[PDB]
């Protein structure tokens, strides 16, 4: 099954491409919420990046994580130019909830959720 | 209608005052037209 | 040239930017369509269908209409093999459900069947 | 009840909710937040004015298609109110004019308007009809604002006693009051406590108070979360907005008395989590200088 | 500013760095909603994708289905869908030209020939009924042939449109002032011309001599007289000269089309294909079946993949269809002539400014509904 | 029309193309609507006792691609080259 | 079969340069360009008045999507669906059921005049004719509820005029 | 000859050694190629075939009548392209046997 | 021509009448709710049964293929008098 | 079938023929399928590693000039190891023929950014990466064109649904416009439209 890579060699480069971007995205914050005139403090949109990042942990291949990667960075050169406007950077955040909880009970009384 | 003036200005209509007391002196209307005189008017046909 | 490759499944939910909460959340269903039995026609076998569950579909106040938030409501994937169907399903992450296909029995019928001498099948109208 | 009142699968944009709203006023601002957070919701609201279509007009599009109507109402008769409330689930008493005009005074806006539209309210059979009001507002000097505000909420304790009376305080926004009063300014130093509250959370707890039960008869109120001092409030607007109809009936509101009362409930205990003056205060805090 | 696109221009003052479009400010899924449909059914994302030519890719489509069928079209409707063919080419120069003057000033020239543009909407619309997106063009035939009274009018369009046009050509073309707009803009090798994939007006306006209908007939072009005009210079005065000789060779072509009508037959002999006439239709049976089967689930297609490509005022209008075996094709892609036009912006600004980077864009016939797929 | 001839002239004196001639304002030159009813044929086909469509079947002859490949006169082209063009005699530049 | 432009030189002979010379310097062909302005200035506008001068049109246009009756007698619809079957935008939306008397007949007829793009495969598609594009063009309505069609829409739209649609489909049956 | 009709080709004056020295370099360079692959053979029998065409002829006009491609600075070029895609195929190996194949449930098309 | 809604209301000729908690009711005040005034039900029984005195008939329904396709319907039963499916008007024989 | 039957050029589809065969004779390292079509436009089914040498053959080699190119598109098909297809388009301007370079690709395994051979698939790569996901290595610029930033989803997927996923509005609460789940005012109406009966029997593919 010899298939081609991407980039990398196992998932250890992988890593270091991502802790490059999330370095990269770090760093890349504060520019966006003083040029945007945005409405949310700084942490916490820190805070919604790196949970991003936790959000798809459980990626093996080297090639997925590496897609990843540029993903990424084709997002971060995006929000380094100011191509991109004010609701798409709040589009990443969820403010207008639907705060529909895994509550069995709050699934009962508005249902029909296997 | 006329018909020494060029394609277009061939039938035209003048309303009246109140045709239904909306006092349609002024502010005339597309629609204030029967139907018959609407085939006539867009110029599709050639009879009064 | 004998690279990288490691042998591993595949997750492409990470790449198609699906909500999760639509890949957790609804179950596909693999099953040869049977056949619409007021014609007689089996040309529509020789394929895989894959479709959703059916969800919720309201009534629009205004008009009467059928209104539904199901984006995946309305698909179906024809595909030719059972092992790619059920390996796309593996792929592409959501669960699946997989029924198996019935074919036509062969039988045995004859004219002279239909017209024995002892045996009581016989067609007595025609 | 008939079917297509019960909620419809899932929420929002003609994902078909509960309630049929009648809302009066709305035209101003907190029945503005309020209309968008219904159409958010998704139910049908019924809004009579009086004014031009063209404020309507830009309320309207928040509405879903044909989701909002429009229609009409006057000052004095109880018809056109009957009108609009006859085919009502909830309904909900938003009025006010914070000053006199020659054609209406404080008097019998806020006397003979509560009373009429629950009158007809009674007779039509709603419930979990809900009036606003203002904190504070007692029988005491000072205030015929307040005053009349107090005589108006003995009326819907007496006529329809099964309503909802709601006050809250000075609530701040997009387009606050307060908050382009301090603005608009060129002023005097004096002691004062006031509690400011953000709108959204607000309006948030009224519609979890209409679509809930359990909460008709109650009276409730909304406390700011920091309770602080008014000369640290115009001096903080003041170093945050970067610059280092008036009449005395506003200022004294704005300056005489503001308190606290414990006899009922805030804003955790109706089940909504309260958020304070800062993140919003720098957001709304634009249009320092060019 | 109207012109609508996004358009990021790093630059050296006045001049240029780089200066890249900003496209799918316009994107609306036409590919997928064919997808979703039958032929006959979408049809008119064929008729609209571009907009301003009405009947070329009306044409395109057919002839894309028939050379996917095996069905030849009757003679009377290859000459009746040459000629329409040909009134929207001119329509298409026409109003390039125009929308070239008014986005470089010039106000006046724009409304003379959108009168003449209105007359040719009046002939559209005495044909088949819509102002603009006539469809009218059916996979193997022209549906609902032209009624009495429309070659003299054509004939009396194409006198006055011929003095029109040499009017023009008094009014602009050795204008002093357009010429000194338009001297040395634009340069395009040959090489780049071929690797940038430029088409049509492009490649009849520098260099090679090249054109769809004297190189694969698609139809009975072969039969009329006429002569594409070749371009000499790297430029846009010199395009604007060959868009206004391919008007009149298109004038040319109208005439030779209304001197070689014939009274042949309106749609194909093909009741499978092509639906039954509305009398027959209600008398016969077979007729009322193939009616009524023909326009639930539509002609059967052989399956295949196939590509055509015509001429489009902009260029090589490519269709190409994928067609599993079935009712209803596979997928579709539209090869655009304005999508590779606008690909070469770079070598085509690279030494400019930008009030000429403008006239870049509007001397070339770019729509931007075509340019989306 | 409808105008004086000293107007006229001062139209054609400002350019010369004889614009009473061609006005583009027509006024009965319009072929008149109404028409007298038409009637259609029918093409090579609705001739009886030989069309059968079996015969005339132009959707089933398409066939499957044929496939090839999963004293050398050769190296050919796709095609033969294609006959360079002419220049034409209608007014050429030049 | 082709020509190429542009094959002029500027002429080294003194009288088309001198020519040229006097053109640049003394402003000729601007002045040329300003005579055929005037020549279109003194002529004739084509403008229709329009409230009172509507525009020609076509016998085929398309506009109302009205229905039709029989001469005499009720609906010449049967709701047996072609036209949503055929409808491109799927506009059309049909729910039939029969009347007691036996006749297949409807419940309910919708039109999206917002989604309807106005091909005439409705009117090209119906076995009887019975929905016809009418001949007007005036919609023109303030409020997005009510460009949303019912069945008796249709049917108080189609029984405002007759002898309109009827005259110009016995102007058309032909051609179609 | 003078003042072609293409935009950034600009005529010569001697054509013919000129594209008769690109001849003899496409000759060697595809003599460094091995002999059993017959792309050695196609392009050695049709450069043969136009060399022999243009080394019997002083012509201009009937060359470009007897060897396609007009006029006649484009055959130079194409020839340039001809060398520059031999200096590519020394490498690459493209007469080696296949790479490869599919699963051969692919070209199958009608699925 | 038409019946009336308890309430009030124009009904139609299918019957949709409402409830008292209804808001369709509300969409409708102030607006005025336009029915069809003529039903199609009531023409057809004030139309005369043409009769012929042949077996097997034709029909067409007001001019040569203006209107529905030709339908040829039987007249054995007695009784039970022959309805066209397109036109609804009947028709009996005559002996 | 001498009225109404589109004719075809028997000569052209021996030439092509003859063609093709040349091709797959002298490049045996890649070619796998060369295919006429009964309407006789060649059809070449390429391996995914011979991209940048068949495409310099086909620029050049002058037995076939080839300059013009045309799509290159993606064809989304399941139930297929390697999915996409990557459909070249070229045009030869000396000869007026046209093939089809059909390359095949999956999901993940990229191919080799024609654009150092073919500068007009520039904006045609940057497309199908946009829409497809079919990566390309050693590009210059990936980036989207024909979506929204915010929008990813590679929607011209068979796997991608019709109505995407967000939905627009605007809202005075955040004073700006918001992204929503899908609310489908009205269903879609789905048609199930396949009849049976086997309408070419030519195209029988064989049973199990
Ligand atoms: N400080 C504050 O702003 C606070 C105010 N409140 C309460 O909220 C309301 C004010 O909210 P806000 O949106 O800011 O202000 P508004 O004055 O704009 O809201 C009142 C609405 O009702 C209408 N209205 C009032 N009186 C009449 C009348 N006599 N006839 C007809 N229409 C009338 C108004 O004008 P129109 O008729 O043109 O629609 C407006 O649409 C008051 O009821 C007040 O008690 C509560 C807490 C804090
Ligand atoms: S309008 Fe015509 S096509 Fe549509 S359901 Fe009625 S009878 Fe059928
Ligand atoms: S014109 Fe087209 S979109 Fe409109 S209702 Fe008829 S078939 Fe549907
Ligand atoms: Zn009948």
């Amino acid at each position: 099954t010899s298939v081609k890579p991407i980039f990398s060699r196992d998932m250890n480069e992988a890593k270091r491409r991502v802790r490059e971007l999330y370095r990269a995205w770090y760093r890349e914050v504060p520019n966006t919420v003083h040029l945007f005139q945005l409405d949310i403090s700084v942490k916490q949109g820190r805070d919604k990046v790196r949970e991003m990042f936790k959000k798809n942990a459980h990626v093996t291949d080297p090639r997925v994580v590496d897609l990843l990667v540029i993903k990424g960075k084709m997002e971060l050169e995006e929000t380094i130019n100011v191509w991109k406007q004010r609701t798409h950077v709040m589009r990443f955040f969820h403010e207008t909830e639907a705060p529909r909880p895994k509550d069995f009970l709050s699934k009962f009384y508005v249902g029909h959720d296997p | 209608e006329d018909n020494k003036q060029f394609f277009g200005r061939h039938r035209w209509v003048i309303y009246t005052t109140e045709m239904n007391g909306k006092n349609t002196f002024w502010d005339v209307d597309g629609s204030m037209v029967p139907p018959e005189w609407h085939r006539w008017l867009h110029c599709m046909t050639d009879d009064p | 040239t004998q690279l990288i490759t490691v042998d591993e499944k595949l997750d492409i939910t990470t790449l198609t930017g699906v909500p999760e909460e639509h890949i957790k959340t609804r179950k596909a269903r693999i099953f040869v369509p049977a056949r619409n039995n007021m014609q007689s026609g089996v040309n529509n076998t020789k394929k895989w269908k894959m479709e959703f569950d059916t969800r919720e579909r309201w009534e629009n106040p205004l008009m009467g209409w059928a209104s539904t938030a199901d984006p995946l409501s309305n698909l179906v994937l024809t595909f030719s093999t059972k092992e790619d169907a059920i390996a796309f399903a593996e792929k592409n992450g959501w669960s699946y459900d997989v029924e198996e296909r019935k074919v036509p029995k062969p039988k045995s019928k004859s004219y002279g069947a239909n017209f024995s001498w002892n045996k009581r099948t016989r067609v007595s109208t025609k | 009840l008939h079917h297509a009142v019960i909620p419809h699968g899932k929420g929002g944009r003609s994902s078909v909710s509960g309630i049929v709203a009648t809302v009066f006023g709305a035209t101003g601002f907190l029945g503005r937040y309020l209309v968008n957070h219904l159409g958010r919701m998704g139910s049908q609201v019924i809004v009579p004015y009086r004014c031009e279509p063209y404020d309507t007009m830009h309320l309207r599009p928040m509405g879903d298609l044909g989701q909002i109507i429009f229609m009409d109402w006057n000052g004095r008769d109880k018809d056109s109110i009957r009108r609009a409330v006859e085919h009502s689930n909830v309904v909900i008493n938003l009025v006010g004019r914070e000053w006199e005009t020659k054609n209406f005074d404080f008097e019998d806006v806020f006397v003979k308007i509560p009373q009429a539209i629950a009158q007809v309210s009674k007779e039509a059979g709603v419930e979990k009809f809900i009036h606003i009001s203002h904190l504070n507002a007692d029988i005491k000097s000072s205030s015929k604002y307040l005053r009349n505000k107090a005589v108006g909420e003995k009326e819907v304790r007496e006529t329809f006693p099964e309503a909802t009376i709601i006050k809250p305080a000075d609530i701040f926004g997009r387009e606050d009051r307060f908050l382009n009063y301090f603005a608009n300014i060129r002023s005097l130093g004096k002691k004062t406590v006031k509690q400011p509250v953000y709108i959204v959370d607000v309006t948030k707890g009224i519609i979890n108070a209409i679509k809930d039960p359990d909460a008709r008869g109650k009276t409730f109120a909304f406390v700011g979360p920091n309770r602080y001092l008014l000369f640290d409030l115009v001096q903080y607007v003041f170093a945050v907005a970067h610059r280092p109809w008036t009449t005395r009936d506003k200022v004294e509101r704005i300056h005489t008395t503001d308190r606290t009362l414990p006899h009922l409930p805030g804003l955790e205990d109706l089940g909504v989590q309260a958020t304070p003056l800062e993140l919003k205060a720098i957001e709304v805090l634009r249009r320092h200088r060019t | 500013h109207p012109a609508v696109l996004r358009l990021v221009m790093e630059l050296s003052g006045e001049m240029v760095r780089k200066c890249d479009p900003h496209i799918g400010l316009l994107h609306r899924g036409t590919e997928k909603l064919i997808e979703y449909k039958t032929y006959l059914q979408a049809l008119p994302y064929f008729d609209r994708l571009d907009y301003v030519s009405m009947m070329c890719n009306e044409q395109a489509y057919s002839l894309a289905v028939e050379k996917l069928l095996n069905i030849q079209p009757p003679p009377r409707a290859q000459w009746i869908r040459v000629l329409f063919g040909e009134i929207t080419r001119l329509l298409n120069h026409i109003m390039a030209v125009t929308t070239h003057a008014l986005d470089i000033g010039a106000m006046t020239p724009f409304f003379w020939m959108f009168e003449e543009r209105e007359k040719m909407f009046e002939f559209y619309e005495r044909v088949s009924g819509a102002r603009m997106h006539a469809a009218y063009v059916r996979p193997g035939g022209v549906h609902q042939d032209l009624p009495l009274g429309l070659m003299d009018d054509i004939y009396e369009f194409s006198k006055n449109f011929s003095l029109r046009i040499d009017e023009l050509e008094e009014m602009l073309t050795n204008n002093r002032i357009w010429r000194n707009r338009t001297v040395d803009i634009g340069v395009v090798t040959a090489e780049d011309a071929l690797n940038y994939g430029f088409s049509g007006v492009m490649l009849r306006g520098s260099g090679i001599q090249w054109d769809l209908r004297k190189t694969q007939p698609y139809d009975v072009y072969d039969q009329v007289e006429f002569d594409v005009p070749i371009g000499s210079r790297g430029d846009c005065y010199d395009r604007y000269l060959c868009r206004v000789e391919e008007m009149r060779q298109s004038i040319r072509i109208i005439s030779q089309c209304l001197n070689k009508m014939p009274p042949g037959e309106i749609k194909v002999d093909d009741a499978k294909v092509s639906p039954p006439k509305r009398a027959e239709m209600k008398t016969s049976m077979e007729s009322l079946i193939h009616h009524f089967k023909l326009y639930t689930e539509g002609y059967q297609v052989p399956p295949g993949a196939t590509y055509t490509a015509i001429e489009a005022p902009k260029g090589e209008f490519g269709v190409y269809l994928v067609s599993d075996g079935s009712s209803r094709p596979y997928r579709c892609k539209i090869k655009a002539p304005g999508f590779a036009h606008l690909a070469g912006l770079d070598k085509m600004s690279k030494g400019h400014m930008l009030a000429d980077v403008v006239a870049i864009i509007g001397t070339q016939d770019i729509v931007f509904g075509e340019v989306d797929r | 029309a409808s105008a004086t001839r000293l107007i006229q002239g001062l139209r054609n004196w400002a350019s010369g193309r004889d614009l009473q001639a061609k006005l583009q304002l027509r006024y009965q030159e319009i072929s008149k609507r109404t028409q007298p009813p038409p009637k259609l044929p029918v093409g090579p086909s609705h001739r009886l006792s030989n069309n059968y469509y079996c015969a005339r079947d132009g959707r089933r002859e398409a066939m499957p691609p044929s496939i090839v490949m999963s004293s050398e006169k050769k190296a050919v082209s796709p095609a033969p080259p294609i006959k360079r063009w002419e220049l034409s005699q209608d007014e050429p530049y030049l | 079969t082709y020509k190429y432009v542009n094959l002029r030189e500027p002429s080294m002979d003194m009288k088309s340069v001198t020519d040229r010379a006097a053109q640049t310097l003394l402003w000729t062909e601007l002045i040329r360009g300003l005579g055929m302005t005037l020549s279109y200035l003194f002529r004739e506008p084509a403008t229709i008045n329009y409230p009172f001068e509507k525009g020609p049109l076509s016998p085929r246009f398309r506009g109302e999507h009205a229905l039709r009756r029989y001469p005499s007698g009720e609906e010449r619809c049967i709701a047996c669906k072609l036209c949503e079957a055929v409808c491109p935008a799927q506009a059309i939306t049909i729910e039939a059921e029969p009347r007691a008397d036996g006749s297949r007949r409807t419940t309910r007829y919708d039109i999206d005049m917002t989604k309807c793009i106005y091909c005439g495969f409705c009117q090209e598609a119906c076995p009887v004719d019975a929905i016809v594009e009418g001949p007007n063009f005036e919609f023109s309505t303030e409020t997005h509820e009510e460009l949303l069609y019912n069945k008796e829409k249709l049917l108080n739209n189609g029984d405002k005029w007759e002898a309109e649609i009827a005259a110009n489909i016995q102007a058309d049956y032909l051609y179609r | 000859k003078k003042t072609t009709g293409l935009v950034g080709l600009a005529v010569c004056e001697t054509p013919h050694e000129r594209l008769k020295i690109l001849y003899t370099k496409i000759l060697d360079v595809l003599g460094h190629i091995p002999k059993n692959a017959a792309y050695r053979k196609y392009t050695e029998q049709i450069t043969n075939e136009k060399l022999s065409i243009v080394k019997a002829e002083p012509d201009v006009k009937k060359l470009e009548e007897q060897l396609q491609g007009g006029q006649i600075e484009e055959v130079i070029l194409q020839a340039e392209n001809e060398l520059s895609l031999a200096r590519k195929m020394i490498q690459w190996k493209p007469w080696e046997p296949l790479v490869e194949e599919p699963p051969a449930s692919q070209w199958k098309w009608p699925i | 021509g038409v019946r009336t809604s308890p309430t009030g209301e124009k009904v139609t000729h299918t019957g949709q009448v409402y409830d008292d908690e209804d808001y369709r009711r509300v969409r409708f005040v102030g607006r005025q709710k336009e029915v069809n005034e003529n039903f199609a039900i009531d023409l057809i029984a004030e139309q005369p049964v043409s009769q012929v005195g042949s077996r097997v008939i034709s029909c067409d329904g007001g001019g040569g293929a203006l209107g529905h396709p030709r339908v040829y319907i039987n007249l054995d039963k007695e009784t039970k008098t022959g309805t066209c499916g397109y036109c609804g008007l009947q028709f009996r024989q005559q002996h | 079938t001498r009225p109404t039957v589109r004719p075809r050029n028997d000569v052209a589809h021996k030439q092509l023929s003859a063609f093709g065969e040349y091709v797959a004779e002298i490049l045996p390292k890649y070619v796998q399928q060369v295919q006429v079509s009964c309407f006789s436009e060649l059809e070449i089914c390429i391996h995914p590693d011979g991209v940048i040498p068949v495409l310099t053959f086909l620029r050049d080699h002058s037995n076939a000039q080839f300059k013009s190119l045309a799509d290159l598109t993606a064809v989304d098909i399941p139930t297929r190891q390697n999915r996409f297809e990557i459909v070249y388009n070229l045009l030869s301007l000396r000869f007026n023929s046209r093939i089809r370079v059909k390359t095949y690709t999956d999901e993940l395994t990229p191919v080799e950014s024609s654009v150092s051979v073919y500068k007009a698939a520039n904006w045609y790569e940057r497309e199908i990466w946009d829409m497809f996901g079919v990566f390309f290595a050693n590009h210059p610029d990936l980036r989207r064109i024909l979506t929204d930033y915010g929008f990813e989803g590679h929607p011209f997927r068979k796997d991608f649904p019709l109505s995407g996923y967000v939905e627009l509005r605007y809202d005075d609460e955040v004073k700006r416009v918001v992204a929503e789940p899908v609310e489908l005012a009205q269903e879609f109406r789905k048609f199930d439209l396949n009849s049976p009966w086997e309408a070419f029997p030519a195209y029988r593919q064989p049973p199990e």
